[PDB]
């Protein structure tokens, strides 16, 4: 016997699930594979950085954008596509000149702020980052060899006593050690990296931004505030001082755990054992979940503070950079946030040992004892938020459709206004006690209106429901009342049969699949809020309390330039935006059939098609189907493929709209 | 005699009661019994008798309860003085804004408040153990 | 270029293009040499990851292995 | 001129987006018919057996798959268990610890990992 | 091939055996219930995985449990008709 | 000598995977054969997802709880 | 039980045992499949029935014989026949070589009827919840198959779960002395039974040292 066509999907669904590998027999192999994969991924990141730097160096106009950044537009890379018109000139080129694309990433402001002035510096930087990619791959090879050499040194290893087998658990102490990793991460990788970047700023960035000054004196460490007037960005001296302070704090903190000597520092196990934790820190899924849950606030605050307090030169002067960066980082942090819950569920399925029935000692145990209370209260708050946001929006829509704008229910956002007032009083007290006052903070505090209150309630509803689905999946991954053996099965499995009431979407993976739709919807709400307030603050402040305003004055109204891109009147430089808009609509709708239509129909359809192929004159004498038997996609594969189509469509439909509306 | 289900359950209970006691001993050697795993470090028991042992406070395990109480109250006074003399009374912000420097004594002292909190925690832990 | 979007037309935003080349062919070739080095090393790394660790090397491979003196300390310092 | 980099594009773009992808797809469909294909996720491949046996040949990982591995002195454990069962043996029960454990280890699951018979 | 396991809670319904569409299950004598019989799954290589046996089992939680193994599918566990894997 | 709870006596279910875990149900009958592993038969007012309101439990999964009372499972 | 001599369906064209059936495209796909399942039965009257592969059929008053690609179709037809009070039907799997394997009434008694000599295959001696946790059996014989564990392993891991919750009374495993142990494997003292005595004395020394160290500030 052999396999069917579903082998490809089955293999690719766990192609990186190194725990599911067949040759892997021990944590040594798993940890070494993960470490080597980390090295390869770092190489990929470095090559990507070098790629962007090269294309800015070669197929771009950094040397000219740096001179007049406010009205100029950067170039991403050239367009070489043989499908364009070999005659005339495309709307993306100045007549006979080559074809170009406008960069919406923001690397131009990054390099300008960091101190780049010439193309030659960018070329040297590209070369150095390619060198670093080589170094990373060679480090991967080095560590593979060192661990294989330890394994070979077990050919000259014996304790002369039966305790020699204890060495089995310490072979991967290089990777699995936690105290040393925490100490050196928090100290070196955070604090000293910040201190080195402060040195970079003081040596290059501040010297290459103003007239020549003293030999990088300590007057380069200022405490001004935000939004230097000329470049509309944070003071580079303030940034250097901030990185210096963070570096000092994290360097001091990095001396906490017992890393290299047994006589200094406290152990993480003893820290947890005397607190409300003591979790299984040897689980890789648990660590991954709680560090993905750490990159999530970091990325969300990155999205918030790149816009609110623009740190790069002339970044606020670009109407497309500011929206694209915020939306990108919001989507990245939403993905990481749902990742944290997905891997928490995988941790509970795979890497969690629980007491017999009643020992309420582990934190997961105490959570599982009253998990029903958690889920019931999360459902209650989700229901309240949904009911009272949709109902008030419906009131506003109905009363404004009935020619009565004054009959709306507009709750003044008093709590957010109080927080803003307190923060503004603090900031104004800071500013008034300065001999160099009249500072600006850009959008750190923004006008808050009833529309803001309603949108914040909608966002809270989305977050609550996403957390509800993910938390329910995590807590009932090991067993629910409907299926009280769920931890005997895989993390993702089809169903439990039509009996016992019917059990579609019962696995924890199915809970993740359901929660990804809500993650996408909440992110869409957040992005729509930001983009609408960005396009017209006045119209958002007044007419955003009724959903018809969102439907008309934002979606229908702002989609005018994009659809007009390519038509029977000529093309604009938004032609790619409109074409990708339609393509992403097609991708989004194509995944509906993988979600709505389920397997058996298609399996019968595939049986009919296979009947045809085994009935066609020439095919039957070459291919009997016994080798790679065509079969319909399995249930979990179908749900995942539909989810991928839906996610791709929903995500990639937005950047064309952003570019058409802002540019 | 035939092995009734009650007899099988009795064997289950006997086996579990014996083995759960045996595995705690020095003769099972499971990876969950390593240092940094569930069991306490050899010479440093953290929790015994449902009370924080003296080894919790690390290098302060040899300190007396009276010494820790005095250090806790002294550090609380000094740190609270530093915080109040840095924030509200004798503000340093205007002085440092015009090119001056912080009163370094205030900065050093203000870090003694959380130190005092944990010092009084350690004082209570020492008092519980009779040290 | 034929601009699209209201703001580009109503503000006069323009996209300057350098009349020079950017990078000469020699610089591109210099980058491609190191890119090829990355490529060869990455193919080797992919092979090694695909095949995984070989534990049976101690029966055939020469030498006797080695544990660095710090790795021993890290082993006996704890976990 | 601002062009003259298109001399690189006219070779690289057709190459890496047509020749390399087609060669990769052909090589992948060829690899799909090897006996080693997807040996890490597909059960019953020869290389998986060789890797498992190679792991078992290592002196550290000989008794690694045994769930009961760890008992430093299994004879002491068995003797203590037998002594504890003797004082709790119900009346004239005829079951010993040795055969009880022997029959509790031997289950009947013929269709478990039967895919270890082709490669 | 899937994995069909029978647990001690079986009460000799024979409903699981009757519901199986590929004769995977059978009744064997036993002494752990008033019916003096428990189910067995000697031929799970023919178990398609329809889980009708689980639908038919009336114990509080199923005395018969079918564990799906998709990376394990054989021609019999897939119900292949147009194609032979032998 | 009768073994297990009396007939018609309410018992609280201690089987963790049972649909009626920590619920209560009347004892229909208790099988007196020592060879039967799950002799206690309990019927419930609330049916499970299989629309079955009765199940057989082990001797160590019923604790002889009082009557449910008003508005109590 | 005596297996019949069911010939290969490609060599028994026009047999008197074949019931009168309409014939459809649902039959087994020749030119691509060589494994066929055959079901035979003896009827009393020519009662019309439904073929599992579409189309109806009329049995013969004597012997009957049908060929199908899948065992499921044969079992479906067997249930349909048994509803008509037709017992004594046998289902055979035909190998490509022509080998006849007797499948459905394997011991001659239908599986819903208890027959002596059968043994509970794939039986587990506990409630379904009694299976060991998947997390406990990582990188063992049952890496992701906790439901396949033998009951002894389930009891062992249950006892381990019971033990590894009384943290204060656990025994921390001593750290190996890598630098001064670990000679060449040929450098061993043999004396295996003495090695356990060395284990006993070394662990006694470790425990005494730990007790002495603990009795300093505790
Ligand atoms: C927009 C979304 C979308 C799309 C594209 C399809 C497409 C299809 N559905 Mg479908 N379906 C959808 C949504 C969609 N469905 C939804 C929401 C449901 C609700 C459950 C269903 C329910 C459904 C059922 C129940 C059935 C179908 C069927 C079909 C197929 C018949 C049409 C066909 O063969 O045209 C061809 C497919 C196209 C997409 C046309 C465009 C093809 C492109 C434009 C040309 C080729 C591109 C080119 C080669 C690029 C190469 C790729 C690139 C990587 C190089 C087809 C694959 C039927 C079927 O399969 O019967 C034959 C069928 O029975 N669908
Ligand atoms: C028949 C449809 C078609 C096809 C086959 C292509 C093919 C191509 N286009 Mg393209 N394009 C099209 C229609 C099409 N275009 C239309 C209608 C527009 C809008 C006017 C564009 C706008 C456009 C732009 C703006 C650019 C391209 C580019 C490219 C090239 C990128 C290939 C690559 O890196 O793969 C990588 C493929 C993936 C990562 C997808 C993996 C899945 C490739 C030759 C790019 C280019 O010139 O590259 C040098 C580029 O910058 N195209
Ligand atoms: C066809 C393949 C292709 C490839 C390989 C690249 C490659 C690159 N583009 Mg690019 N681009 C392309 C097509 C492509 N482009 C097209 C058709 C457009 C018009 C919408 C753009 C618009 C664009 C902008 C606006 C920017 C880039 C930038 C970049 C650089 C960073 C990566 C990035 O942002 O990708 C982005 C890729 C896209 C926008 C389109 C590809 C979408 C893929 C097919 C779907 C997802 C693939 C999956 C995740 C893997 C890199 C040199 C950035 C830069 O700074 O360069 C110096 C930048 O600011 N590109
Ligand atoms: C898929 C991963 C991914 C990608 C493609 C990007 C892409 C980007 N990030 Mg980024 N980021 C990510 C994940 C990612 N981020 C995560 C997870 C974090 C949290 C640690 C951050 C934190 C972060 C910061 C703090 C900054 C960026 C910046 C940037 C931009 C320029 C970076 C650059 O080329 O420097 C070379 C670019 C749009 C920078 C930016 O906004 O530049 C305009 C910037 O300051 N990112
Ligand atoms: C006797 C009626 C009754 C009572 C006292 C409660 C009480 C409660 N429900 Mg509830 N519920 C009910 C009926 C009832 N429910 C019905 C019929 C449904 C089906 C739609 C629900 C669906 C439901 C959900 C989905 C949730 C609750 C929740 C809750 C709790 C928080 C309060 C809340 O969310 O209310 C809001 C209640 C609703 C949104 C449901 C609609 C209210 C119905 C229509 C009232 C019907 C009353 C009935 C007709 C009275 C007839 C009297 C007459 C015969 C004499 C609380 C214990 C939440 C929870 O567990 O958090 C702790 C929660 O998440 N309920
Ligand atoms: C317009 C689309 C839409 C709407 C209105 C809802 C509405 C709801 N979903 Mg839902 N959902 C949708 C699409 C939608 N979903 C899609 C496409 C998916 C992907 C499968 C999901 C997946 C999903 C999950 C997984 C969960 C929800 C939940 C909820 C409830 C959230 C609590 C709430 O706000 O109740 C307020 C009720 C309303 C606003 C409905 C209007 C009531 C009248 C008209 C007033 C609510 C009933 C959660 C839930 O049950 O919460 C308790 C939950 O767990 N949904
Ligand atoms: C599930 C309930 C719930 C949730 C999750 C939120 C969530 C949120 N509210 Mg909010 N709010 C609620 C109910 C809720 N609200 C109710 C019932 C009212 C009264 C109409 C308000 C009035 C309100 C205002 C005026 C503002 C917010 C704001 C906010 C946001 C900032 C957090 C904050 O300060 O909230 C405060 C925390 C709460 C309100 C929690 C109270 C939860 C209780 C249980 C709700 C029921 C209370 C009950 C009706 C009181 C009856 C009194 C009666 C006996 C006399 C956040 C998204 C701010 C915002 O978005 O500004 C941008 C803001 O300015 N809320
Ligand atoms: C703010 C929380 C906090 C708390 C409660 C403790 C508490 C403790 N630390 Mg600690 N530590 C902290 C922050 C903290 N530290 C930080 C931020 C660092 C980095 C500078 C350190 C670096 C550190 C070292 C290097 C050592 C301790 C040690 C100790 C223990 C002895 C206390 C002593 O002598 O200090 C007065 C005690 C349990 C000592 C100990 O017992 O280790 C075994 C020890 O060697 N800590
Ligand atoms: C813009 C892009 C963003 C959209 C991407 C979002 C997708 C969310 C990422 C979630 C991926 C993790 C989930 C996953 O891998 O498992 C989702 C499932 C997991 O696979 C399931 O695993 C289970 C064991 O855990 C069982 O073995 C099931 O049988 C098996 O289906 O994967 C598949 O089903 C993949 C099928 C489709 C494979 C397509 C190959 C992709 C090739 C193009 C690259
Ligand atoms: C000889 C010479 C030359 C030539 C050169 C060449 C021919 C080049 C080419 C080059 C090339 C053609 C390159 C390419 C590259 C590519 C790359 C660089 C990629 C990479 C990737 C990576 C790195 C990643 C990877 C991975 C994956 C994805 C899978 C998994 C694993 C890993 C992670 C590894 C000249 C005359 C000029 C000069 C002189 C010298
Ligand atoms: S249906 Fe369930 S309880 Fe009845 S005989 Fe089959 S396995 Fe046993
Ligand atoms: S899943 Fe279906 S084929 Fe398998 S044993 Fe149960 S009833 Fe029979």
């Amino acid at each position: 016997g052999r396999c069917a066509s579903s082998r490809y999907l089955q293999v690719l669904g766990s192609i990186h699930d190194i725990e599911c590998g067949f040759g892997i027999d021990n944590t040594l192999s798993l940890n070494l594979q993960i470490f080597t994969a980390h090295w390869g991924h770092l190489t990929i990141i470095l090559i990507w950085v070098s790629s962007n730097l090269y294309h800015i160096a070669s197929n771009a106009n950094y040397s000219l954008w740096v001179k007049n950044p406010i009205p100029s537009m950067p170039i991403a890379h050239n367009i070489w596509d043989p499908h364009f018109t070999n005659s005339t000139s495309t709307p993306y080129s100045h007549t006979i000149i080559t074809t170009i694309l406008i960069a919406y990433s923001g690397i131009y402001n990054q390099l300008y702020t960091s101190g780049f002035n010439t193309i030659n510096q960018i070329y040297k930087t590209t070369f150095t980052f390619s060198c670093l990619a080589v170094i990373s791959i060679l480090l991967a090879k080095i560590h593979i060899n060192t661990h294989s050499e330890l394994l070979h040194k077990l050919a000259s290893h014996t304790s002369q006593i039966p305790s020699f087998f204890q060495l089995l658990y310490f072979l991967d102490v290089a990777i699995s050690s936690v105290n040393i990793r925490f100490n050196f991460h928090t100290g070196i990788l955070v604090g000293l990296f910040s201190i080195g970047y402060t040195g970079h700023l003081l040596d290059i960035t501040i010297p290459a931004s103003r007239a020549p000054l003293i030999h990088t004196s300590p007057s380069y460490l200022t405490f001004f505030g935000g939004l230097k007037s000329n470049t509309s960005s944070l003071y580079l001296t303030d940034i250097a001082h901030h990185h210096l302070a963070i570096g000092i704090i994290s360097i001091l903190t990095g001396h906490l755990y017992s890393s290299f000597r047994a006589a200094l520092g406290t152990y993480i196990r003893d820290i947890l054992y005397t607190s409300h934790l003591t979790h299984s820190i040897k689980s890789l899924h648990l660590a991954l979940s709680l560090i993905l849950a750490s990159c999530t606030p970091l990325t969300s605050t990155t999205a918030q503070h790149i816009y609110s307090l623009t740190p790069y030169f002339y970044l606020s002067y670009d109407h497309i950079y500011s929206t694209a960066l915020y939306v990108h980082h919001s989507y990245i942090t939403s993905f990481l946030a749902i990742a944290s819950h997905a891997h928490t569920a995988i941790t509970l399925v795979r890497d969690w040992v629980a007491p017999l029935e009643q020992e309420s000692s582990s934190k997961q145990i105490r959570i599982h004892t009253h998990k029903a209370a958690i889920i019931s209260h999360l459902s209650w708050v989700s229901l309240w938020l949904g009911f009272h946001t949709l109902a008030v929006y419906s009131h506003n829509d109905t009363c404004i459709a009935f020619n009565s704008p004054s009959k709306q229910i507009l709750i003044e956002a008093s709590n957010g206004q109080l927080i803003q007032q307190a923060s503004g009083k603090a900031l104004y007290g800071t500013i008034n006690s300065i001999n160099n006052y009249n500072k600006s903070f850009d959008s750190f505090i923004h006008p808050i209106s009833p529309g803001d209150l309603y949108v914040h309630h909608a966002i809270a509803l989305g977050l609550h429901i996403t957390v509800l689905i993910l938390l329910k999946g995590g807590l009932e991954a090991r067993g629910s009342k409907l299926m009280p053996d769920k931890m005997e099965h895989s993390f993702g499995f089809s169903c439990d049969g039509p009996g016992r009431g019917g059990t579609c979407d019962i696995s924890a993976w199915d809970s993740f699949y359901l929660a990804t739709f809500w993650m996408l919807n909440s992110n869409a709400w957040i992005s729509f809020y930001f983009h609408y307030k960005h396009l017209t603050p006045r119209q958002f402040s007044e007419s955003s309390t009724y959903l018809e305003s969102w439907f008309r004055d934002y979606l229908w109204f702002n989609s005018t330039p994009l659809i007009h891109g390519y038509s029977t009147l000529g093309a604009n430089d938004l032609s790619v935006q409109s074409w990708s808009f339609l393509l992403t609509h097609l991708a989004w709708a194509s995944g509906f059939m993988f979600l709505i239509s389920w397997r058996g129909y298609w399996q019968e359809l595939i049986d009919i098609i296979l009947y045809i192929h085994l009935k066609t004159p020439i095919l039957i004498n070459l291919w009997n189907g016994d080798i790679y038997t065509p079969l319909a996609l399995s249930i979990v594969q179908a749900r995942f493929i539909g989810l991928v189509h839906f996610s791709t469509g929903l995500i990639l439909t937005y950047p064309p709209f952003i570019i058409g509306a802002t540019s | 005699y035939t092995e009734t289900v009650a007899d099988e359950r009795l064997f289950e209970q006997v086996y579990l009661q014996y083995t759960s006691e045996y595995l705690k001993g020095p003769l099972y050697w499971h990876p969950d019994k390593l240092q940094g795993w569930l069991p306490d470090y050899p010479g440093t028991p953290m929790i015994k008798e449902g009370k924080y042992t003296s080894h919790v406070i690390g290098n302060l395990k040899a300190f007396s309860s009276n010494e820790l109480a005095f250090l806790s109250m002294l550090f609380f006074g000094v740190g609270l003085y530093g915080n109040l003399q840095f924030n509200f009374y004798d503000p340093q912000w205007a002085k440092v804004d015009a090119g001056g420097f912080f009163n370094v004594s205030y900065i050093v002292e203000s870090f003694l408040l959380p130190i005092s909190f944990f010092m009084h925690i350690a004082c209570y832990i020492q008092r519980q153990n009779g040290k | 270029r034929v601009p699209g979007g209201k703001r580009t037309q109503e503000l006069g935003l323009v996209i300057p293009m350098a009349d020079e080349d950017g990078l000469t062919d020699g610089q591109v070739a210099g980058l491609f040499v190191i890119a090829l080095v990355v490529f060869i090393s990455a193919m080797d790394l992919a092979k090694t990851m695909y095949n995984g660790i070989n534990p049976a090397k101690f029966k055939t491979s020469k030498g006797k292995g080695y544990i660095s003196p710090l790795v021993k300390r890290y082993i006996e310092n704890g976990f | 001129k601002y062009g003259d980099q298109r001399k690189f594009a006219a070779v690289l773009v057709p190459l890496t987006t047509l020749v390399f992808p087609a060669v990769a797809m052909g090589m992948f469909v060829l690899y799909s018919f090897q006996e080693d294909a997807f040996w890490r996720i597909v059960p019953g491949t020869k290389r998986a057996r060789e890797l498992d046996e190679a792991w078992r040949e290592h002196p550290l990982f000989a008794n690694s798959k045994d769930p009961l591995d760890g008992l430093i002195n299994p004879d002491d454990y068995e003797k203590g268990l037998e002594e504890a069962w003797e004082r709790a043996k119900p009346a004239g029960s005829t079951v010993t610890v040795k055969d009880k454990l022997k029959q509790l280890s031997k289950q009947n699951n013929p269709h478990w990992e039967s895919w270890r018979a082709m490669s | 091939s899937h994995a069909v396991k029978i647990y001690d809670t079986c009460i000799g319904c024979t409903l699981c055996v009757r519901a199986c569409p590929t004769d995977v299950l059978e009744m064997v004598p036993a002494s752990i219930n008033a019916a003096k019989q428990v189910a067995s799954s000697p031929r799970v290589e023919d178990c398609v995985g329809c889980k009708r046996c689980e639908t038919a089992c009336p114990t509080d939680f199923l005395s018969i449990r079918v564990y799906l193994q998709d990376n394990e599918e054989t021609q019999y566990s897939l119900g292949l008709d147009l194609v032979d894997w032998s | 000598p009768w073994v297990g709870p009396k007939k018609g006596s309410w018992v609280k279910i201690l089987r963790p995977e049972s649909y009626w875990f920590q619920q209560r149900g009347q004892v229909v009958n208790v099988n007196q054969k020592p060879e039967v592993k799950y002799p206690v038969t309990v019927k419930f007012d609330s049916v499970n997802y299989a629309n079955v309101n009765t199940n057989g439990y082990a001797l160590w999964e019923v604790i002889e709880a009082p009557a449910p009372g008003p508005g109590e499972v | 039980v005596v297996a019949e001599a069911i010939p290969r369906p490609e060599d028994l064209l026009d047999s008197p045992k074949f019931p009168m059936f309409e014939g459809s495209t649902g039959g087994y796909m020749s030119r691509s499949t060589r494994e066929r399942h055959a079901i035979t039965w003896t009827a009393k009257g020519q009662a019309k029935f439904e073929m599992p592969t579409g189309g109806f059929a009329i049995m013969n008053q004597g012997e009957n014989l049908c060929y199908f690609r899948k065992k499921e179709q044969c079992i479906a037809l067997g249930k349909q026949l048994r509803k008509m009070k037709i017992e004594n039907y046998k289902i055979y799997r035909l190998k490509k070589d022509g080998t006849v394997i007797f499948m459905h009434p394997a011991d001659g008694v239908f599986p819903e009827k208890v027959n002596k000599g059968r043994v509970q295959v794939n039986g587990r001696p506990f409630t379904i919840r009694g299976n060991p946790q998947q997390s406990e059996l990582k990188f063992t014989k049952y890496q992701g198959k906790g439901y396949e564990a033998d009951p002894l392993t389930t009891m062992f891991v249950k006892a381990r779960v019971m033990a590894f919750a009384d943290v204060p009374n656990l025994f921390a495993l001593p750290q190996p002395n890598m630098d001064e142990l670990v000679p060449a494997e040929e450098v061993d003292k043999y004396t295996r039974q003495e090695y356990t005595t060395r284990m006993m004395e070394a662990l006694k020394r470790v425990q005494d040292d730990r007790a002495a160290k603990a009795a300093k500030s505790l």
